């Protein structure tokens, strides 16, 4: 009678407390290390992906940024590192980084034309040209506000106001512009010491230009600071103006809501449907564990930060 | 022994996860905390799940060899 | 998916009188409708592509209107040109730009 | 714009249809999504697919596994392939722009072509 | 010879690594579950509860609430979600939140009449009455700070000092108006661009109302901004105001400090006499683990976030 | 052993207790912040209570049947 | 066994480590979240140590009077 | 053949799961408890340690450090706590903890005399004493700055630029003068509601004076505001001043970066050399486990909070 | 405000006490808090507890376990149960008023009533 | 807990001169005392609620300070019907609420 | 300003130097660094140290296990002292002065002494 | 650590002409460096102490300048008072303040 261990034939090894490399026969593993390696669909909706434009610039509307308008259903935010369009003008929108959180959970927009142009008054708004930011080699604007001048020496107070009637709620951007000197803004403007006001059912502001010397980047002495605000249903906004002004056309809707991401990858596109994503690749695996990137997307396995784990089980 | 492998992934589906924040630069001291608030908990993580092989690996054959032993006890009375 | 349909089917109108055309929608849509008019042997032309707007098409003789799921064409008048036929499409959401069906307006 | 329609009458059952759109006068400079529409008895008009200067496509569902769109700037020419015409029924195709900024670029087909139709 | 297992009898089961139900004899429980739901008093002093008034209510003497003139010793706050008359007037008090932080380690007050009422020579303020808040179905106002108005078409240049003549610290609000427009400004108080400066030998503050347009909220278009600091013993504070201006009445001194918390829930009121408690029951058990709430107050046992814990002992 | 058990709470009597705190409606970066927090802290203490109280089971059920296979041999030899 | 806590150290290498910080006389919440940071890391450190701790000791007791009968179950067969 | 357990004699005992005291023949120890206390050099360069002076005193050149003119490189910073020589004048230096965060990564410092004290032509510079900062008991002032006052009843709005030639990038600093009254303003300076204004790449500013009353603190009435600013290579920076004007002459310009940690503690010289420092004293040891302070700087080993910790090995 | 009071005589031991006062020339719901008092030889005045209008009570720390107000608004009245007629010492009781907000709501006793002996 | 007691028992005093009574306390109550004083057969009336202000009852002949843990009663001139029994009481803290001893006064 | 040495000699090998700098006509109490600055054949000068008032002191690290330097404020004398005669090889010493802060605080050596020169 | 070297050893200038003197270091210190001149008997005084100042010595004759690793000096036109050994010095970092290598003009 002869009885022991079950023979078996084995190539590779395992960890333990007290060992390093103990082999093993049914070597089984938990950890997945191999990814495909290029971005692609996620649930059959295609992902918004931009090329050099930011997020500020697709806001705004910038003039190199026309192709990406009215953008349909997504599913997450693939935005270049590093933008080379963002914002020509060098200007600072306060507080992005709120604004970038919030656009974390949205899935629709809708574009509203809210204040038509031609409701605007006599006030002269066809003069608003830049020249850093070139279409076709010509001066142009963006495309989503209007940068109100002065007409025959001219500009009457605005008393716009807003009431928000459709279910919804919508996202309002305006700004407000610093000259460089005395001359320019008696020249572009009427009067010095411009103000602007806000007023809703939940904060105020009031405002007035900096007027000073600064360095020289592009070309430009001047500066533009942009606000934003979030208006509830049922609810209404006014603004008043004595002078420098960036009146908005068109408004922004939020239509639904679930689960997104801002993503910093830099991978191209290519015909695909998958489950998960990171910032190299997608996954088609089914083990519970990875260490591809921590800052994934989707219903993803979890994240670890070691190299080698073995569960394996038999004899040796 | 595949209870077992889905086991593992029971007990950690409760795992902390990740999401990316972008803080300005003059507000760089806050933002210091939440960079390290991922290098604690990532780091704890990780080092609890090692933790976990290695004793159901010793387990996966303490029990497996003392099986068979009482086996041929089963064979030796 | 969003569908289109469109109930009346043939309809018989004298030169000059009011004449009304409906579009049942199968979702909320909000105003992203379009409307299109094909005569015998030529490409379409534009009349409505906002659902409040006429920046194309002939004015002062067409318009429509509506929201929700429902739509209505009105027009007030018609000359001996007008006599074609109808369609209704959507544009809220990209791919599926669905077309709806046909109608036959004639003497 | 003149907007021409090249197309080589295939029939080949089991074949693969190609139908190169031109433009003239104007050229591939401009924001714009040109697309395809055919019509069909039965059915009316259904839309193929349109494709931006930069790269950018958008395909129906229905048939997107089997038809691919391409185009070339050196003289401005963009061109459909279906790699099977058994599903073909015989339709009229056509090569269409849509409007635009100027307009808010809503996404409606604005200016259209002669139009040729293609049988199996 | 006939010695073995003490072989048993048992009734439940209990958990383990290797399986999920195993018999047990002794099943030693060490889990809490059950709780009295009813909210009593800590250690044999009454706790503060609130009915429909928020802490800023309470603080600036809501005319609705005036079952709070004065009030003992407690140990604990308890405040229902959104009451009702809380703010009546459509006011915002800066830094709400941070003041809310102060009170969890005070644990007694005492109101001290530190301006009376006859201190104003001239400035008329029998007028501050407002139909927002009405007493009775009559108009009123709070009854912490005084709302001094022109009389006789005139307002001196308010100045005013103190010195903390006592052995604590002491606790100073108030406020400034935000008018509508300027008829009313003009109507109310005799000048325009009005301002308010204070100085405490620690911070310094130079302020100016807003005027503009606004929604209609609660049938007002005005507003009231609330300010507060801390003063310590042998300092002294200065007020100069030349227009819109919150006197202050009384002051708010702390005499002792200890352990509070803010606590909000639903429940109504009980006779016990208990050691721990819990914002949905109160606690008599022994136990060291419990799942009611994280959040406790007193010597309460741990919080964990499971369902079943065993530590049995004996066979099987 | 019912030393041990109140022992138990010796080996833990230190825990991390939360705090109620407040934030307001433009600061949501840092009440996310507290969120993430308490939930990662929460999560780890309740799974290492879970691993000891397994652990220490399996340990007395060890020392159960260890204990009177060991008289046995005792009053054996 | 040298080898053995010598390589203890590796498990841990990567401990958490605290960095101070001042913040000032009007943002108490921010820094009570400071001080919590500390306060939970360090109890978690700690309390993994001196778990580690006991389970090795006992491990090095149990195989080093499991070595000793092996030998004399080796002589004695 | 009798051969069993290798029993032999031991001195200490040790601790377990199931025990609190097994006695242990080879007990083998981990944690450190001894420290010289002294603090030492650290790598064999000389760290910075202040007597009296904080911060803000050596940055601004307090009167009474002047042992502190000239600095070399160090490894770390030593400050007494609560130090006597602060400020001298009442001042408020904002973002003070900023400034210490950042001082946490700079291993050296050259002083650059940016702008020579001729470079005034026609304002008055040797009045700027005071007597809260007494030298040999005689006024005068910080050794850093320079406060501009009115000379021969002129002050003409001062413009000043500079450029960043050189590969360093710079830390200026200046500041503002909170005068008491209308009166001491008119006799200083000519000119009321005197402003400033700084124009640079990445951020503006503009300010104005705050007057109005407050208590007595070491014999003054007024204040100073001091700001700070980083400047990139080839840069450029200006300022404009309309009166009150606390006008830079030396700059401070990096030149190497490493590690560098701020400690407070109390602790005198000694002659050394360790490879790790804690604020109560250095370490000689070699194991990888202290409780002395869970604050250190260099490679030391870990800490922990407890007392007791053995992997001792052996029988018994 | 007259505030009168009314009680039986309350003499039978091992029983039950019920006083009860009654309000008069005014009306509840005004901010007050009525008050019990008992006067008796060798103890002087004692405070037997208060009584708000929305439902709010304090009550003696000595006879907070024994001891019950109650109040009932439909004809302004409010009275006062004792629940051991052998733990009265035969003090003389009577009804009081505070203060309004005027005098900033002290806890003082403005105006009092008649007064009324009770013999066990 | 808080507790009142006054030392004196009794005082001839003679209509028209000064008299004074004294009110101290176990531990500092802050400037929250009352001053109580009941005529025979009748009810007692307040006089002096707060630590330095007058409450009822005519000024002219009446008053009364302290602070601390001592408080004392001050006239300027007594009549026929001052005389009576007063009693001291504290309302810093009302959980509990006691009552002073007895005086009197008389000729 | 007058700043003298004292040269007691020296003269003995394997032995302890010392010299002992003194100031006329000021104190020691200003800003001031004082050094000593040591001058040989073959190697020119040599930068020996120096010391503050307040009790700080900077060594050449050759030397620094060696030499050692102290102060009397009773009269304003500074003092040097070397262990081991071998490590001076009969060069010159003298004690100088630095700048003010009028000037930056530099670390030039402005003013000068005498010197006196040391043999073994 | 910082080191100073001059490379000419001597130079036969005789009183009335121009002469050239350099100085070269190993490694960038900025704008700090010393400059003295020895001759026998007088102490050393100074005159240069920053790579662009002049404040020690007759300001008019002598001058220096220089940046990087490299130094040198420029004077008018040099007299009898004028040779002497000159000498060379780094103050950028302590304490090793080394000294630079002698260096005789000659007549």
């Amino acid at each position: 009678i002869c009885i022991g261990y079950h023979a078996n034939n084995s190539t590779e090894q395992v960890d333990t407390i007290m060992e390093k490399n103990v082999t093993v026969t049914h070597a089984q593993d938990i950890l997945e290390k191999t990814h495909n390696g290029k971005l692609c669909d996620l649930n059959g909706v295609k992902p918004l992906i931009l090329k050099d434009c930011s997020v500020a610039g697709w806001l705004l509307g910038n003039p190199m940024c026309d192709e990406f308008i009215r953008v349909p259903e997504w599913s997450y935010i693939v935005e270049r590192a590093n933008p080379a369009n963002d914002l020509c003008f060098p200007g600072s929108l306060n507080d992005y980084e709120e604004l970038k959180h919030m656009l974390s959970r949205i899935n629709h927009f809708e574009k509203i034309q809210i204040i038509p142009k031609s409701s605007w008054p006599n006030h002269e708004t066809s003069l608003g040209v830049s020249a850093a930011c070139p279409y076709q080699g010509a001066p142009s604007f963006f495309r989503n506000v209007v940068w109100l001048i002065k007409k025959n020496d001219a500009y009457p107070t605005i008393k716009i106001s807003y009431n928000n009637t459709n279910r919804e709620d919508l996202l309002i951007l305006w700004g407000i512009h610093h000259s460089n000197n005395a001359e320019e803004q008696t020249n572009l403007y009427k009067n010095p010491i411009t103000y602007i006001s806000v007023g809703t059912s939940t904060l105020n502001q009031r405002l007035a230009p900096k007027i000073a010397t600064r360095s020289q980047v592009n070309g430009q002495r001047g500066r533009m600071d942009f606000f934003w605000t979030i208006l509830k249903p049922d609810d209404a906004i006014h603004f008043e103006s004595n002078g420098n002004f960036i009146a908005p056309e068109y408004a922004y809707k939020i239509v639904k809501k679930g689960d997104s991401t801002i993503m910093k990858s830099g991978v191209e596109y290519g015909h695909c449907n998958t489950k998960c994503q990171t910032p190299v690749g997608a996954i088609n695996s089914s083990m519970p564990f990875h260490n591809i990137h921590p800052l994934t997307i989707g219903e993803c396995p979890k994240y670890v930060k070691s190299n080698k784990l073995v569960l394996a089980t038999g004899l040796r | 022994v595949t209870n077992k492998v889905n086991s593992i992934i029971d007990k950690m589906n409760t795992q902390f996860e990740a999401v990316g924040r972008e803080f300005n630069n003059l507000e760089r001291r806050i933002e210091n905390l939440n960079k390290k608030m991922e290098d604690g908990f990532l780091d704890v993580w990780t080092y609890n799940a090692e933790l976990l092989v290695l004793m159901e690996n010793e387990r996966t054959l303490d029990f497996h060899d003392s099986n068979v032993k009482n086996l041929y006890d089963k064979v030796r009375l | 998916e969003i569908v289109m349909t469109q109930s009346p089917a043939t309809l018989s109108v004298s030169p000059g009188e009011r004449v009304t055309l409906s579009c049942r929608a199968s979702q909320s849509v909000g105003s992203s409708l379009a409307w299109y008019q094909q005569k015998p042997g030529q490409a379409p032309r534009l009349l409505i592509y906002a659902a409040s707007t006429r920046a194309t098409g002939i004015p002062a003789r067409f318009s429509g209107s509506g929201s929700g799921t429902e739509f209505t064409l009105t027009i007030s008048s018609l000359q001996s040109e007008d006599f074609a036929v109808y369609y209704c499409q959507q544009h809220y959401n990209w791919p599926p730009l669905t077309f709806g069906g046909g109608t036959k307006v004639e003497i | 714009m003149q907007l021409q329609e090249s197309g080589p009458g295939l029939v080949k059952p089991s074949g693969t249809l190609s139908l190169t759109c031109a433009v003239s006068g104007g050229s591939i400079s401009n924001s714009h999504w040109w697309s395809w529409v055919r019509q069909s008895p039965g059915k009316g008009l259904e839309w193929i697919g349109e494709i931006y200067h930069s790269g950018s496509t958008y395909y129906n569902p229905s048939l997107k596994s089997r038809l691919t769109i391409s185009v070339d700037k050196s003289k401005n020419q963009f061109s459909l392939k279906l790699t099977s015409v058994t599903a073909a029924d015989t339709a009229v195709y056509f090569c269409a722009r849509g409007l635009g900024w100027e307009q808010g670029g809503y996404r409606a087909f604005d200016m259209w072509g002669q139009g040729t139709t293609v049988t199996v």
